[PDB]
């Protein structure tokens, strides 16, 4: 469920950071 | 990076450089 989103819509950039760590 | 639709290699080519050198690696399909 991490793309759930950023895959269907859209996202910010500084969000995707969220999936660093 | 825009604000648009993105999947597969495209969810990393927003990570890759937004995290690069900081260890990303979150999904791995193959």
């Amino acid at each position: 469920g991490i793309v759930e989103q950023c895959c269907t819509s859209i996202c910010s950039l500084y969000q995707l950071e969220n999936y660093c760590n | 990076f825009v604000n648009q639709h993105l999947c597969g290699s495209d969810l990393v080519e927003a990570l890759y450089l937004v995290c690069g050198e900081r260890g990303a690696f979150y999904t791995k399909p193959t």
